[PDB]
C-alpha cells in the first residue's frame, strides 16, 4: 500500500480541494455518503468500520467561512470533524500573519493531525499540499508547516499544487509579496511543485468553454480535471507514477528546478460533438494556449517531458502523433538529457462532474513537462515584488506581526539565485 | 524514434519514446529548535512593538492628567491673586479713609484750643 | 473578525450616525422596532456585523450614542429609528464642550469617557470575534472632535490590535457653527495621524459644493449635506455587510489600502448624486473618478491613487463593470503610481441602495488629499498667528506648544503625501 | 442642571431684572405666586416641594427704595424675601462708597445668598450681572461683588449686562467717573459683557415705537426683549442652542475684548396697522438697530452670534446669512476665516400686554464683537478726561479712601483698551 | 437718607426759619397745632425730612431755635404756627451779641452752645437715617454767624459723615446801617469754607434790588425780602419733600454740584418774582420760566451770572407743565448760552419737574447754580472789610472779647484766596 495525505491550506486550497474530493469519488464511485458498491483507491481514501471511506485529508483555514461549506457540503458525511481545522481570524492577505503570528498557534495542532492519518498508514509516501501563494494563509501557513514536515517526515515525498496570481482573479495588492516570501521558504522543503497560473486557467474558461466571467467553481472543475489527471496512476493501478518518489525521478533533474509545466486537452464545452484524435489532442499539449502557467517553451529549453494520457488511447497512435511533431516541429532538450518522452496511458476514462461545463470526453491526455520557459513566471511576480519593495510600500503591516524588514530582500535574492540557475541550466 | 518498454499494469501501460539521445554523457536544512528560535523571535518583537505602543499611550495619559492639573492650579492661582489684592486695596482704603476723618476732627480740635486761648485772653483783659 | 462596534460622538456624530443607522436598517429590512420583514436572506447572513440579536427574535445595532450635551440624543430618540438603540447604550453628559477642543479632550471628556468606556466594553464581550470599531464625529466642533479624539486613544490602549475606523467630518466656512473650527479640525487630524488605521474625509465643503454646483440646491441644509453623507456611509461599508466572494473585513481593507502608516485617509465617492426626494455602467465608472463626485474637497487629478477600491451595486455585467475598470486605468495612467501594480480593486454587490437601481462607491488613498489639509493648515495659521481664540484653550490647562506640534505634523503628513506623489518607478 | 444664577445691582440693575423675571414668567406661564399649571426653564427657576417657582436671582440695592416696590408690587411673593437684600443708604453716585464705605457693610450678605443659591445647582454654568455703569451702586458694589465671585467661584463664569451712561437719559454729572473706574475694576474679572447703551435704546423707543419721551419702563420692557433673546437658548427646549460656554468661546477672541455689540429686530410699534427672515437678518447690520451707538461700517468684525427665536427655519437663515457674508460693507478681520455662529429657539417673542413692543411672529438678536464698539470706549474716555485734567469731583472719591493713582491707573488701563482694539483691527 | 434736622440762630435765621415753616406747612396741610388737613397722598409720603410723628395724629417740625437775644423766641412763639414747634428745643441765651461775632463764636456764644448740642443730639439719634443738618442765619450779626458757625464746628465734630447745609444771609449797606457787618461776614466765610458742604448764598443787597427794582417797594421791609427768602428755601427743598423720579437727598445734590470742596457757595434764583402777598392774574409759561431764571435780576445772590461761568446747574420746575417742552427749553438755553458753562464738565445741568406748584402760583421754576460769579459777592464784602481794616475800625469791639488781629488777616486772606480760584475756574480751559 502507497498511502498519500493531502493537504488543504487556505481558502483556495480548500475549494480546490472540495473539487478533487468531489471528482475522485466519481471516479471511483464513492457516494457523497462515504458508501461504495483494483484497490488502489485506497492510498487516498482510509475505510472505517461502518464501511464509509474517508479522503485521507486534513483541511486547514483559520476562517470558517469556508470550512463550513466542507462541514455542510454535499460531500460533508465523507470527512470526520478532526479533519476540518478553522480558527477564527484569518491571515488577512499577510504572509507574516499566517506564518509567525497564527502559525505559532496553530502548527501542533495541525502536526497533530496529520500524525493521525499518518498512523492510519503502513507505507505513507508522503503529502499533496494545496495552496495558493497569494493568500496569507496560504502563503504564511503553508510555508511553515512544509518546514515541520520536513522535520517530522524526513524521507518522505512532498508536492505541491500551488495557485499562482492573476489580476483578473480576486487578488489583493500584496500577493506578489507573500508569492516571494513563501517560494523562498518552502524551496528547499519541497519535491515537485505543479504551478496553477489562476491566468491561464481563466483563459482556457473563456475561449474552450465559451465563459463570460468564470466563476471559482469554473475554475476549480478545470484544475481537478488536472490534479486528477496528475494522481490518476496512484489512484488506479497505472504504469507511469506510479508513486510520488517518480515525479521527481521522471521531471526534476535538478531539485531547485522543480517547477514542471502542465498543460492540458482536451476542454471542451457541455453546451457545446466529433472526438477528437489522439493526434489532436497530442498537437494540443504543444499549444501554449493550453499550458496551466502561462510562459513561452520556445524560450526555454525541455529537461523532462511525460505524457499521461487517459481512456481510450491506443499505443500505435500515439507514438504515429509523436512522429508527426518530432518532423514538424523543433523541441529543443538541453544538452546533457535526451530528447523524449514517457509515455503512460491509463485506460480509466476522463470522468466530469455531471451538470458541469466540461463535457465527457473519450480520451484525453496531460503533459507534464520540466521546461526552463517556466522561469517568466518567477520574474513577473519579481518585478512588481521589486516595484513595491523599492519603496518599502505595505511592509510595515509584514513588520508589524514581528517579520524582520531583511526576509523580504533575503526571499528576493533567493528569487534572484532561481533565475540564475534556471538561466544556467537553459544555456 | 526509439521505442521502449516501461511497465504493463492492471490500469495501463508504460514506455519511452526516445527521439535523439544527449548530446553529453552524464549529468552537469532548519531542526525543530532552529524554527521555534525564530517563530519566538518574531513573536518577541511582535510583543515588543505592541509594548512600546502602549507605553506611548500611557505617557500620553500623563500628559492628560497634566493638563487637568495645570488648570486647576490657574484656577487656584486665579484665586489667591484675587484673595490678596482684594484685601489689600480694602485695608489701603480702610486707613485711608480713617485718616481722612482723623485729620478733619484733629483741624477743628485745634479750633477748640484756640477758642480756649481767646477766652483767656479776654479774663486776661 | 465579524463584529464591529459602532461609535457616534457629539452633535454632527450622532446626527449622520443616525441617518446611517436608518438607511442600512432599510437596506437590511429591519423596522424601527428591531423586527426583521425584508425579503430575502441575503440581508440577515452578516447582519451580526453591525446588530445584536437580541431575545425575541428582534435586532439591536452594535451602537454607543455619547455627547456633552442631552439637547442632540434627545432629538435622535424621538427620530424615526430612535427606539431601535439599545436604551442604555445613550451616554450623555450635562454641561456641554463649549465648541471647544481643549473642553472635550481634557476637561469635561475625562469626566464622562471612562462611562462610555464601560458600554463600549460590554459590547466588546458580547462578540463572539470583535473586528474593530467605527467612530462618526465631527472635527471642527468640542465634543466629536475632542472627546471623541480621547475615546480613540483610550480604546486603542485597552484593544491594541483590533482596527480603529472613523467617519471624520471636515468643517468649511462655507457651513460653520463655530468660529475656532481651524483650531478644533488641526488638533484632531494629529490624533487621527497617530491612532486610527481608517479614516473617511468627509469634506463639509465638498457637500456643499455637491448640493450647490450639482444638485442645484441654492441654499444647502445639513439635511441635504446628510443625504450625500448616508448614501456614502452605505456605500463604503457594503462590503462588511453584504456576503462577497472577497469576505470584506475591515483589517484585509486596511492591508491593501495603507501602503505607509500615517496615509490612512481616504478620498469617498459616490455615483450617481441624487437630492433628497427626487445610469449606466460607462458613466458609474468614469464618473465616479470625476472630481464632481468627491466627498473630499480635492481633485484627484491633482495627485496620484496610491490604491482605490470600488463597489458597484445592482445587476449588472460584471464583464463590463471589470472592462471598463480597466479603461479607466490605462487611460488615466498618470493619475496612478506605476510602483503599486494593480492598485484598484472591483467588487460588486446585487442587492442597490434604496431607490437607486445602479450606484457605485469609490474609495481612494489619493496624494490629492493633501488639499484637504493644506486648506485646514491655512485657516489655522490665519488664526493662529494672532493667537485669537486661544485663551479659551490655555484656560483648559493646553500649552502653545501643543498648537504648533499638531500643525507641524499636520504639515508633514502634507509633504509626506508630496514624496509619493513625485516618487517614480 | 446647567443652572445660571442672576445678579441685579443697584437702581438700573434691579429694575431691569423686573422686566426680565416678569417676561420669563409670561414665557414659561409661571404665575406671580410661582405657580405653574419642556423642563428648560429649571436652568432659571428652582422648585420648592409646593410646585412653587423661584427665580435663581438675587436682587441686591443699598437703598430700599426700588426694591421695596418689588417687596410690595406685583411679584411680591415671586422672590423669597431673602433674596431680596437692600442697605439704609445708598452709594450718592459715588463709586467709592459702593466699592468701599457703604457696600463692604452688605457685601457679606450678599455673597452668603448667593452660596445658598449656589448650593441648589447641581451644574453651575454661571452668573449673569445686570448694573448701571454710571451709578454708585451700579458702578462701585458691582466691582466688589464682581471681586469677591472670583475669590469664591474662581474662573466660573461670569457675563454682565450693563447700562451705559446717555446725557437723553437721567445721567449724573460723575457718571464718566463710575463708568471708568467699574470697567478696570471689573476688567479681569468678566468673561462677557453686553453693553446696552440708554441712548441708543431711547432712540429706538422714539424712532421704531413712536414714544415722546421713553420712561424706565419702556426702556427697560425693550431691553428684557433683549435679554431673554440672549439667554432663551438657555432656558428652553431649542433647536440650535447656544450655552453660556458658547458664548464666550465665539464670541471673545481676547480676554480684555469682551464687550459684543447686541442688536435687535424687529421693533415695531404696537399701534402699527410679519417681516421675513432675510429682512430682520439685514436689520441687524444697519446702525439704527443697534444697542450701543457706533458705526460698525467704519470697523471690522470679528465673530457675529446670530440668535433666532420664533417662526424660523434653518435654509432661510442659511441664505440671509450668505447675503450677508457677500456685502462689502460688513468687513471681518483677517486672521477669523469663519465668523458666523446661528441659533434658533421656536418660541415666539413673548409681549407683556399693554406693553408698547406688538407681538411678532419671528424675530432676532445679533451679537457681534466689531472694533466699532471702542468708539463708546472713546467717548466715555473724553468726557473722564474733560473733568480729570481739572480733578472735578476727585475729593469726593478720595474723602471716601480713594487714591488719585486709582483714577491714572484706571484711565490707563482704558487707554490700553483703546489701543488692543487698534490692534485686533490690522492685517 | 430720610431725616434732616433744621437749626436757626439768631433775629435773621428765627425769622426766615419761622417764614420757611409756615410756607411748608402749607404746602403739605400742617396747620399750627401740628394736624394733617391736606388732601394728597404725596404731601405726607416724604413729610418725615423736616417732621416728626407726635403721637396723637400730630407732626412736630424737627427744628431746634437759637437766640443769645431772648425776644426773638417770644416773637417766633407769637407768630403763626409758633405753636407748631417742640416747646424743648428752644433755646435762648438773656443777652444779644451786639454785632460781634467774637461775643457769638468765643464768649456767650459758647456758654450756651452745650443747651444746644442737647437738643440736637436728641433729635439726630432719634433719625432712621440721618441726611444731615440745615441752619438758617445770617452772616452780618452776631449770633447767626459767630455762634452759628461755632455751632457747626460743633455738630460737624460729632457728625462728620453727616451733610452740612446752611442758608446764609450776606449782609449789604442797603438793608442795614450795621458798619462791622463786613468784619462778622469775613469772619463767618472763613468757618463755612471749611466746614459746611453746601451753603445757599441769599443775599440781602440782591433782595433789596428786586424788591426796590422789581417789586416797586420805594421801602422794602424784612417781609418783604423774607418773601423772597421764603420762595427760594421752598423751591430748593421741593426736591427733598416730594416724591420724583431723583432719589433727592443733600449728599447726591453735593456730589454732583461741588467739584472742589471750597466752591460749595450756590447762587440761587427763582421765576416768578411776586410780591408777598398778592394776586398774580398771568401764570408764566414754560419758556418764561427758563429764560426768566437764568436772568441776573432773578438773582438771589447780587451777581450777574453772565460775569462768570455755571461749573454745575440744578433747576427744578414746580406746576402742570410738560417735561417734553421742559427739557426742550433747557436744552436751548445751553445751546445759546454755551459760553456761560464750563466746557470741562460735561452735561453739567440738571432739571427736575414737581407736579406740585407752590401756594398762589400755577407755575414756579427755581434755580441753584455754582457760578463763578459768585466771586463778585465775595469781593463786595472783601472790599468793604478792607476799607475798614485799613484804618482797624472797631477792632477794639473784637480784641476786647480775645481775639486777635492775626484772626482777621486770615479769615480776610482766606476770602481772596476764595476769589482767586473762582477766577481760576472762570479762565480754565478745556486745552
Ligand atoms: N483557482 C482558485 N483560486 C483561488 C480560489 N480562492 C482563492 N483563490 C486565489 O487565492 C488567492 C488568495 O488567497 P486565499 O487562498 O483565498 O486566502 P487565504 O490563503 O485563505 O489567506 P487569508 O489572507 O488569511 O484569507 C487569490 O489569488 C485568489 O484568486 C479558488 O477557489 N480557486
Ligand atoms: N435702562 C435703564 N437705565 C437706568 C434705569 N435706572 C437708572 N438707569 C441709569 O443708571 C444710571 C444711574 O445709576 P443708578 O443705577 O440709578 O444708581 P445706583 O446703581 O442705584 O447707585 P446709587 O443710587 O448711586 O447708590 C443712569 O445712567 C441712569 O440713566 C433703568 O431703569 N433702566
Ligand atoms: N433777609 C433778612 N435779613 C435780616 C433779617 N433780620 C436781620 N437781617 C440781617 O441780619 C444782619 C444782622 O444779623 P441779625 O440776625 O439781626 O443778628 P443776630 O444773629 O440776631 O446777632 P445779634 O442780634 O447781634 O445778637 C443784617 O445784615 C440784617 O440786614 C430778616 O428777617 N431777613
Ligand atoms: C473592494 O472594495 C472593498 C473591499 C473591502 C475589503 O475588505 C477587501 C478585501 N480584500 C481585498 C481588498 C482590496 C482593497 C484594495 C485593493 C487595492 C486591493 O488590491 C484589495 N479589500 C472592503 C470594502 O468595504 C469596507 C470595500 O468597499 C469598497
Ligand atoms: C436737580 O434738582 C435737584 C436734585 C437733587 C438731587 O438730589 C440730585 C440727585 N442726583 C443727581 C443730581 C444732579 C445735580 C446736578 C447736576 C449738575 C447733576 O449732573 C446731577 N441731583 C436735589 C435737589 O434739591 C435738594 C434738587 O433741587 C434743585
Ligand atoms: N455634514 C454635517 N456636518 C455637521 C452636522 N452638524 C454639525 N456639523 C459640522 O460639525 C462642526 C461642528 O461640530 P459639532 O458636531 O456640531 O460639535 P460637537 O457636538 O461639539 O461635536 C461644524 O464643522 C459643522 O459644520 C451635520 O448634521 N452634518
Ligand atoms: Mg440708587
Amino acid at each position: 500500500m502507497r498511502e498519500c495525505i493531502s493537504i488543504h491550506v487556505g481558502q483556495a486550497g480548500v475549494q480546490i480541494g472540495n473539487a478533487c474530493w468531489e471528482l475522485y469519488c466519481l471516479e471511483h464511485g464513492i457516494q457523497p455518503d462515504g458508501q461504495m458498491p483494483d484497490d488502489s483507491f485506497n492510498t487516498f481514501f482510509s475505510e472505517t468500520g461502518a464501511g464509509k471511506h474517508v479522503p485521507r485529508a486534513v483541511f486547514v483555514d483559520l476562517e470558517p467561512t469556508v470550512i463550513d461549506e466542507v462541514r455542510t457540503g454535499t460531500y460533508r458525511q465523507l470527512f470526520h470533524p478532526e479533519q476540518l481545522i478553522t480558527g477564527k481570524e484569518d491571515a488577512a492577505n499577510n504572509y507574516a500573519r499566517g506564518h509567525y503570528t497564527i502559525g505559532k498557534e496553530i502548527i501542533d495542532l495541525v502536526l497533530d493531525r496529520i500524525r493521525k492519518l499518518a498512523d492510519q498508514c503502513t507505507g505513507l509516501q508522503g503529502f499533496l499540499v494545496f495552496h495558493s501563494f497569494g493568500g496569507g494563509t496560504g502563503s504564511g501557513f503553508t510555508s511553515l508547516l512544509m518546514e515541520r514536515l520536513s522535520v517530522d517526515y524526513g524521507k518522505k515525498s512532498k508536492l505541491e499544487f500551488s495557485i499562482y496570481p492573476a489580476p483578473q482573479v480576486s487578488t489583493a495588492v500584496v500577493e506578489p509579496y507573500n508569492s516571494i516570501l513563501t517560494t523562498h521558504t518552502t524551496l528547499e522543503h519541497s519535491d515537485c511543485a505543479f504551478m496553477v497560473d489562476n491566468e491561464a486557467i481563466y483563459d482556457i474558461c473563456r475561449r474552450n468553454l465559451d465563459i463570460e466571467r468564470p466563476t471559482y467553481t469554473n475554475l476549480n472543475r478545470l484544475i481537478s480535471q488536472i490534479v486528477s489527471s496528475i494522481t490518476a496512476s496512484l489512484r488506479f493501478d497505472g504504469a507511469l507514477n506510479v508513486d510520488l518518489t517518480e515525479f521527481q525521478t521522471n521531471l526534476v533533474p535538478y531539485p531547485r528546478i522543480h517547477f514542471p509545466l502542465a498543460t492540458y486537452a482536451p476542454v471542451i464545452s457541455a453546451e457545446k460533438h466529433e472526438q477528437l484524435s489522439v493526434a489532436e489532442i497530442t498537437n494540443a499539449c504543444f499549444e501554449p494556449a493550453n499550458q496551466m502557467v502561462k510562459c513561452d517553451p520556445r524560450h526555454g529549453k525541455y529537461m523532462a517531458c511525460c505524457l499521461l494520457y487517459r481512456g481510450d488511447v491506443v499505443p500505435k497512435d500515439v507514438n504515429a502523433a509523436i512522429a508527426t511533431i518530432k518532423t514538424k516541429r523543433s523541441i529543443q532538450f538541453v544538452d546533457w538529457c535526451p530528447t523524449g518522452f514517457k509515455v503512460g496511458i491509463n485506460y480509466q476514462p476522463p470522468t466530469v462532474v455531471p451538470g458541469g461545463d466540461l463535457a465527457k470526453v473519450q480520451r484525453a491526455v496531460c503533459m507534464l513537462s520540466n521546461t526552463t520557459a517556466i522561469a517568466e513566471a518567477w520574474a513577473r511576480l519579481d518585478h512588481k515584488f521589486d516595484l513595491m519593495y523599492a519603496k518599502r510600500a505595505f511592509v510595515h503591516w509584514y513588520v508589524g506581526e514581528g517579520m524582520e524588514e531583511g526576509e523580504f530582500s533575503e526571499a528576493r535574492e533567493d528569487m534572484a539565485a532561481l533565475e540564475k540557475d534556471y538561466e544556467e541550466v537553459g544555456v | 524514434m526509439e521505442v521502449i518498454e516501461l511497465n504493463k499494469a492492471t490500469s495501463g501501460q508504460s514506455w519511452e519514446v526516445i527521439l535523439k539521445p544527449p548530446s553529453f554523457d552524464g549529468v552537469p536544512d532548519p531542526s525543530l529548535e532552529e524554527i521555534q528560535k525564530k517563530l519566538e523571535a518574531a513573536e518577541e518583537r511582535r510583543k515588543y512593538q505592541e509594548a512600546e505602543l502602549l507605553k506611548h499611550l500611557a505617557e500620553k495619559r500623563e500628559h492628560e492628567r497634566e493638563v487637568i492639573q495645570k488648570a486647576i492650579e490657574e484656577n487656584n492661582n486665579f484665586i489667591k491673586m484675587a484673595k490678596e489684592k482684594l484685601a489689600q486695596k480694602m485695608e489701603s482704603n480702610k486707613e485711608n479713609r480713617e485718616a481722612h476723618l482723623a485729620a478733619m476732627l484733629e483741624r477743628l480740635q485745634e479750633k477748640d484750643k484756640h477758642a480756649e486761648e481767646v477766652r483767656k485772653n479776654k479774663e486776661l483783659k | 473578525m465579524r463584529e464591529i462596534v459602532h461609535i457616534q460622538a457629539g452633535q454632527c456624530g450622532n446626527q449622520i450616525g443616525a441617518k446611517f443607522w436608518e438607511v442600512i436598517s432599510d437596506e437590511h429590512g429591519i423596522d424601527p422596532t428591531g423586527s426583521y420583514h425584508g425579503d430575502s436572506d441575503l440581508q440577515l447572513e452578516r447582519i451580526n456585523v453591525y446588530y445584536n440579536e437580541a431575545t425575541g427574535n428582534k435586532y439591536v445595532p452594535r451602537a454607543i450614542l455619547v455627547d456633552l450635551e442631552p439637547g442632540t440624543m434627545d432629538s435622535v430618540r424621538s427620530g424615526p429609528f430612535g427606539q431601535i438603540f439599545r436604551p442604555d447604550n445613550f451616554v450623555f453628559g450635562q454641561s456641554g464642550a463649549g465648541n471647544n477642543w481643549a473642553k472635550g479632550h481634557y476637561t469635561e471628556g475625562a469626566e464622562l469617557v471612562d462611562s462610555v468606556l464601560d458600554v463600549v466594553r460590554k459590547e466588546s464581550e458580547s462578540c463572539d470575534c470583535l473586528q474593530g470599531f467605527q467612530l462618526t464625529h465631527s472635527l471642527g466642533g468640542g465634543t466629536g472632535s475632542g472627546m471623541g479624539t480621547l475615546l480613540i486613544s483610550k480604546i486603542r490602549e485597552e484593544y491594541p490590535d483590533r482596527i480603529m475606523n472613523t467617519f471624520s467630518v471636515m468643517p468649511s466656512p462655507k457651513v460653520s457653527d463655530t468660529v475656532v473650527e481651524p483650531y478644533n479640525a488641526t488638533l484632531s487630524v494629529h490624533q487621527l495621524v497617530e491612532n486610527t488605521d481608517e479614516t473617511y474625509c468627509i469634506d463639509n465643503e465638498a457637500l456643499y459644493d455637491i448640493c450647490f454646483r450639482t444638485l442645484k440646491l441654492t441654499t444647502p441644509t445639513y439635511g441635504d449635506l446628510n443625504h450625500l453623507v448616508s448614501a456614502t456611509m452605505s456605500g463604503v461599508t457594503t462590503c462588511l455587510r453584504f456576503p462577497g466572494q472577497l469576505n470584506a473585513d475591515l483589517r484585509k481593507l486596511a492591508v491593501n489600502m495603507v501602503p505607509f502608516p500615517r496615509l490612512h485617509f481616504f478620498m469617498p465617492g459616490f455615483a450617481p448624486l441624487t437630492s433628497r426626494g427626487s445610469l449606466t455602467v460607462p458613466e458609474l465608472t468614469q464618473q465616479m473618478f470625476d472630481s464632481k463626485n468627491m466627498m473630499a474637497a480635492c481633485d484627484p487629478r491633482h495627485g496620484r491613487y496610491l490604491t482605490v477600491a470600488a463597489i458597484f451595486r445592482g445587476r449588472m455585467s460584471m464583464k463590463e463593470v471589470d472592462e471598463q475598470m480597466l479603461n479607466v486605468q490605462n487611460k488615466n495612467s498618470s493619475y496612478f503610481v506605476e510602483w503599486i501594480p494593480n492598485n484598484v480593486k472591483t467588487a460588486v454587490c446585487d442587492i442597490p441602495p434604496r431607490g437607486l437601481k445602479m450606484s457605485a462607491t469609490f474609495i481612494g488613498n489619493s496624494t490629492a488629499i493633501q488639499e484637504l489639509f493644506k486648506r485646514i493648515s491655512e485657516q489655522f495659521t490665519a488664526m493662529f498667528r494672532r493667537k485669537a481664540f486661544l485663551h479659551w484653550y490655555t484656560g483648559e490647562g493646553m500649552d502653545e506648544m501643543e498648537f504648533t506640534e499638531a500643525e507641524s505634523n499636520m504639515n508633514d503628513l502634507v509633504s509626506e503625501y508630496q514624496q509619493y506623489q513625485d516618487a517614480t518607478a
